[PDB]
């Protein structure tokens, strides 16, 4: 029946990456989560009038298992590459995540979006122009999100689904 | 009727329950949220004990209460005032008679002694299972020693004297089986000849056994202090989560060693022998319930340098293709079959730690520290219970030891494995991928031939164990 | 996975904790640290079925004797432990048996009678006397050593079987 999209979240640890999927899948209006619950990472949505099922893999917390990244990444059809806007190192990591995705998928044109995540009130160190320039150099969209207000969260995932649909 | 309580003005833990200080979940109640005073009251409640509440609380309390403040609060809980004589007692004393003191005796037996015993049980569990608070704060330990060492009165004496000794033991600080472990197995490399040890020269049974002992020891060493607060992801992770990181780094190193053994074997026939041997090791890992080891192999076979080696995969025997594919199916659909298998086997086992890490991290990020009710901020205890359910599962699998004999030289060989050498990660993983491209070039480039590199027999001895008299 | 709530009861010093820690960790505890209340979990396959044992290790010291109703209500089965070199601990067994029956309002509570410290030569409770008592209760009698592991799995897993057939 309805299309299922397998999405994979990648990016540096320790900087609030997990808030993106939690806020999406969450009871939007009750701040609560049990990740152990069967299908705490599946969500039926309507994007541009077409109903589909999102299956989101976010292995946040497992970043030190670096030799597992290839296997996790190969499961995905589209990728959210996430950095924290107050952590320049996480932004500099993006290039290698994208190169690794391209190698694992054996393609120079993998659906992906660049996501800049505001995870606290600490001072921003990556300006939006820097991230827009990076995303344009890759030919991919850029979305900024808040880890606290849910702003941008739907846009990040829906934009990625549109990249898959238009591949 | 119920016992009367001290005035809440002289003893804070007698304040009535209300939605402004405690909220229960929908036969002992389960706490959703509460003030720290109410949490400590219920932790040491006179009517019962949730045996698991003490562990949950002592594992997770530092997210809402400092260790020094916890000790102050449980000392305050311990020091319960006794009620004054009743009218009947007064009348007896006025007549020169001994009072019956029925209400006082009941309050001692049914309120003071159970609450005080449960406070001491918190102290005992704190010292025995969460001693890091005292290792990191010598003054906290002094305060605990003074408190325990000055409890008077005979009802608590046995436990006070015991806890004093336990503390002194902890400051300066053996397995039995019915059956014997199986005999250590040897193949081309013989005992003592560590210089010949390698993937194909050690016995594959014994590779899997010694890696399982190593990985079990690494799994068993991880304490909840390395997990609560998601500290293994934060800037001080090397300080706060050293045993967890050692465990993960061992797993990563072994996965990379498997990949390196495969892609540095340029001759196709020899590389098939290498891959087949690693799948045999995976079979023994499965037999031993070493799921960490199972996924070490699966991760290597699904890595970019190995997964693309179609000419190698084509020559793997069908039964071994099936073993690898069924092992990979454990990880599919967010580890659905792995989780079911872990919960079905008979331990000992070595769980894969990564799922626990993701679930602890997401529980902490996805739930608020406090709940706001009637203008008050209540500690969200349900969130802490969820974290402690995960740390409790981890601990349950840390109890059972493997009945396998250590081989000190094989153990040292795997402890010292260092496939990356002095290279950085990107340099090394690009090297592995370039080797993959060399030995099996992308179509339509032709497949080259390469000379053999191993001078000893490639035939496996198999993975069924032998037993001489 | 079925969950089973087991409770270990008996006089102070008979080896309730040593028995439990031998089952859980395969380690014999030499020290005598009197218990207030401890709890353990164990996943184990028994008669081909995986279950989860929740084991409550209780206080035998008399100073805690007024705090037992709370754990007897929730326990599903009871290991009633005495030491075979301690006749008083054997005489204390019937008091635990009668209290469990009163609290659970039942004549049919899963139980096993355990004579511990069977590694010691100097026995003062004969097996026949304990077996007679067990028969009068309708329950099995198993002699154990927390030190050597003799009988330990048999005692706990026999209790599980009795809960499973209850
Ligand atoms: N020889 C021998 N000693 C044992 C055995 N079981 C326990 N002991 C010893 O007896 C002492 C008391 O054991 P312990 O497990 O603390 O008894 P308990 O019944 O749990 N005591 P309590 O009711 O106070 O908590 C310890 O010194 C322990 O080593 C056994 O099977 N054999
Ligand atoms: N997804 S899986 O685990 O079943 C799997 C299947 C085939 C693989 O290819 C190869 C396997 C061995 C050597 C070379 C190549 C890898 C992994
Ligand atoms: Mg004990
Ligand atoms: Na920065």
């Amino acid at each position: 029946g309805m299309t299922e999209y397998k999405l994979v979240v990648v990016g540096a640890g320790g900087v609030g990456k997990s808030a993106l999927t939690i806020q999406l899948i969450q009871n939007h209006f009750v701040d609560e989560y049990d990740p152990t619950i069967e299908d705490s990472y599946r969500k039926q949505v309507v994007i541009d009038g077409e109903t589909c099922l999102l299956d989101i893999l976010d292995t946040a917390g497992q970043e030190e298992y670096s030799a597992m990244r290839d296997q996790y990444m190969r499961t995905g059809e589209g990728f959210l590459c996430v950095f924290a806007i107050n952590n320049t190192k996480s932004f500099e990591d993006i290039h290698q995540y994208r190169e690794q995705i391209k190698r694992v998928k054996d393609s120079d044109d993998v659906p992906m979006v660049l996501v800049g995540n505001k995870c606290d009130l600490a001072a921003r160190t990556v300006e939006s122009r820097q991230a827009q320039d990076l995303a344009r150099s890759y030919g991919i969209p850029y979305i900024e999100t808040s880890a606290k207000t849910r702003q941008g969260v739907e846009d990040a995932f829906y934009t990625l689904v549109r990249e898959i649909r238009q591949h | 009727g119920q016992m009367r309580l001290p005035s809440a003005d002289v003893y804070r833990f007698a304040e009535p329950d209300s939605e402004e200080n405690i909220i229960f979940e929908e036969g002992i109640p389960i706490i959703k949220a509460g003030t720290v005073i109410k949490l400590i009251e219920r932790l040491t409640y006179h009517m019962y004990a949730d045996p698991n509440f003490v562990r949950t609380f002592l594992t997770t309390y530092r997210s809402f209460c400092k260790p020094q403040e916890l000790l102050s609060l449980i000392i305050e809980r311990f020091e319960i005032p006794e009620p004054e004589p009743t009218e009947a007692d007064r009348i007896a004393i006025e007549n020169g008679d001994q009072p019956l003191s029925a209400e006082l005796k009941r309050f001692r037996k049914e309120y003071i002694q159970p609450v005080q015993l449960r406070v001491l049980n918190v102290c005992r569990h704190w010292v025995e299972h969460h001693f890091y608070d005292f290792e990191r704060d010598a003054y906290l330990l002094q305060r605990m020693e003074e408190f325990i060492g000055t409890v008077r009165g005979k009802a608590m004496k046995k436990w006070v004297e015991s806890i004093t000794k336990i503390i002194q033991r902890k400051k300066i600080a053996n397995i039995t089986f019915q059956s014997s472990p199986p005999t250590v197995e040897w193949h081309i490399s013989r005992p003592g000849h560590i210089e010949t040890f390698d993937l194909l020269t050690l016995h594959p049974i014994e590779i899997a056994r010694q890696l399982t002992l190593l990985e079990s020891d690494l799994y068993r060493a991880v304490q909840p202090s390395e997990l609560v607060g998601s500290v293994w992801t934060k800037e001080d992770k090397e300080i706060n989560s050293p045993n967890l990181l050692k465990m993960i780094r061992h797993t990563t190193n072994l996965t990379l060693w498997f990949e390196k053994c495969i892609v540095e074997t340029e001759n196709l026939e020899e590389r098939v022998a290498v891959v087949s041997r690693i799948i045999e090791i995976l079979q023994v890992f499965q037999e031993l319930n070493n799921f960490n080891g199972v996924l070490e192999v699966v991760s290597a076979m699904n890595s970019s340098p190995v997964y693309r080696l179609d000419h190698t995969f084509e020559q793997i025997p069908s039964r071994q293709k099936k073993i690898l594919e069924e092992a990979h199916e454990l990880s599919e659909d967010h580890y659905k079959k792995y989780l079911a298998k872990l919960r079905s086997i008979n331990p000992p086992c070595v769980p894969f730690f990564g799922i626990y890490l993701t679930n602890i991290l997401k529980t902490e990020e996805g739930n608020p520290e406090v709940l706001k009710r009637h203008g008050k901020e209540l500690i969200n205890f349900s969130k802490r219970r969820k974290v402690a359910e995960i740390t409790g599962e981890i601990q349950q699998y840390q109890n059972q030891p493997y009945c396998l004999r250590v081989e000190s030289d094989i153990k040292r060989f795997f402890e010292n494995l260092n496939p990356m050498g002095n290279s950085m990660e990107k340099e090394f993983t690009d090297y592995l991928f370039n080797k993959s491209l060399e030995i099996e070039p992308r179509n339509p480039k032709p497949l080259p031939r390469f000379p053999k590199k191993y001078s000893y027999p490639l035939k496996s001895p198999g993975v069924r164990p032998s037993n001489p008299r």
